[PDB]
């Protein structure tokens, strides 16, 4: 099932996340806070649990399943997860879709690219790492290119973590050989925030 | 009701893992839901692993 | 073939088999019973 990566929006808006790829009705939504147990906040799209408020509904149109979140709250800052029924028995569960409900402003990210250091090229081991940090929302994906051609092989990239300003972070982690990088002359990392890039390049 | 996960925290590679479930407030024996596990990776999505239920019918 | 009065066709006509037929007859319902109580001392087993 496809989820939408990142979800935001201002208290008393209400919200609207998307999932696909259900043909049945048996489309379930589950609400997962950090550093707890995920509890299912709908089931048989829109009906709704014991415990839950109105504001929760589930809506399926088509091939698609939706579920609306409306009257935002700190409460609903966690990760929504999406799951049906397929075929005989078997449930699959989506990439799930990341709810924030975190204070203002918005602002752009900001890169900053190191090249493996000479202690480390000794180990015969070469590392690049893209620090990425103070961009919202909370969900950046990161690029690796090599002179020009991009690199598919030893990418690392974890989920971003809020600051003490509020602002999330995140570090991606590039491991290769020693030859291939001293080879390629530059390398350039591409990181991607609401559709606008920011690029870093480093050269021995 | 409430589920209480038991077993080892620390495995090595390659052997058995094993984890028991022990419930309480409801009986296992009810054939109103199945019982079995979910897990969850680090900084990951929600994967299904199985269930299984003793309340059968005639095959 | 066995029937009372064969050319008559108010009579039944039984037959026999040689072979035995293997039939299945099953109750694809899985109950349960109540047990209810209409005493003193009796008790109605209901369908649940
Ligand atoms: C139709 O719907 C029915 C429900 O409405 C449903 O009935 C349920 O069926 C399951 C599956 O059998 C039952 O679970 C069993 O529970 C047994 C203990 O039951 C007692 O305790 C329960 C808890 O309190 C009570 O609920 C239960 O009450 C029931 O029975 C009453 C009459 O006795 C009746 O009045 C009630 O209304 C109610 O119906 C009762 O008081 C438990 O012992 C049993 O485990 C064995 O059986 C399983 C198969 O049935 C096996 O899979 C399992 O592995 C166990 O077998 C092993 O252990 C046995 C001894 O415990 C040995 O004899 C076996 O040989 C075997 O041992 C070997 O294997 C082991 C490994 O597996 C090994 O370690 C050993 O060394 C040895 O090698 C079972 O879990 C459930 O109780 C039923 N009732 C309900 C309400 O759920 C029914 O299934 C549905 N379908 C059909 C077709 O009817
Ligand atoms: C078990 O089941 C079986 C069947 O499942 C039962 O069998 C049934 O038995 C009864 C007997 O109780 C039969 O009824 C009797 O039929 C005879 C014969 O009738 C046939 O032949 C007649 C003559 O045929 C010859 O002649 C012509 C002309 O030359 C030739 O072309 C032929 O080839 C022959 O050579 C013919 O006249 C009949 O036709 C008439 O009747 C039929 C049937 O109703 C009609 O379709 C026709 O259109 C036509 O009208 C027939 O082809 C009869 O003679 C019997 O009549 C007696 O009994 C009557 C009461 O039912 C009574 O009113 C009559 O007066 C007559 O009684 C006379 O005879 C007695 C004896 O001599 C005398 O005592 C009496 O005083 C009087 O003189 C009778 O109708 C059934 O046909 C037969 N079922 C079938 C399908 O055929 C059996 O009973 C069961 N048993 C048990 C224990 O369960």
């Amino acid at each position: 099932l496809t989820q939408p990566p990142s979800a935001s929006g201002s208290p008393g808006q209400s919200i609207t996340i998307s999932c696909t790829g259900t043909s049945n009705n048996f489309v379930s939504w589950y609400q997962q806070h950090a550093g707890k147990a995920p509890k299912l906040v709908i089931y048989d799209v829109n009906k709704r649990p014991s415990g839950v408020p109105d504001r929760f509904s589930g809506s399926k149109s088509g091939n698609t399943a939706s579920l609306t979140v409306s009257g935002l709250q700190t409460d609903d800052e966690a990760v929504y997860y999406c799951g049906s029924l397929v075929g005989n028995w078997d449930v699959i569960f989506g990439g799930g879709t990341k709810l924030t409900v975190l204070g203002q402003p918005k602002a752009a990210p900001s890169v900053t690219l190191f090249p493996p250091s000479s202690e480390e090229l000794q180990a015969n081991k070469a590392t690049l790492v893209c620090l990425i940090s103070d961009f919202y929302p909370g969900a950046v994906t990161v690029a690796w290119k090599a002179d020009s051609s991009p690199v598919k092989a030893g990418v690392e990239t974890t989920t971003p973590s809020k600051q003490s300003n509020n602002k999330y972070a995140a570090s991606s982690y590039l491991s290769l050989t020693p030859e291939q990088w001293k080879s390629h002359r530059s390398y350039s990392c591409q990181v991607t925030h609401e559709g606008s890039t920011v690029e870093k390049t480093v050269a021995p | 009701p409430q589920l209480q996960e038991s077993g080892p925290t620390l495995v090595e590679a390659s052997e058995t893992l094993s984890l028991t479930c022990a419930v309480s407030g409801d009986s296992t024996a009810a054939c109103n839901s199945f019982w079995g596990w979910v897990r969850q990776p680090p900084g990951k999505g929600l994967e299904w692993v199985g269930s299984l239920s003793h309340c059968a019918s005639y095959w | 073939i066995r029937s009372e009065n064969i050319t008559n066709n108010a009579k039944n006509i039984l037959v026999q088999f040689n072979t035995p037929v293997q039939i299945n007859c099953t109750r694809p319902n899985n109950n349960t019973r109540k047990s209810i109580r209409i005493g003193p001392g009796q008790a109605f087993y209901a369908t649940g």
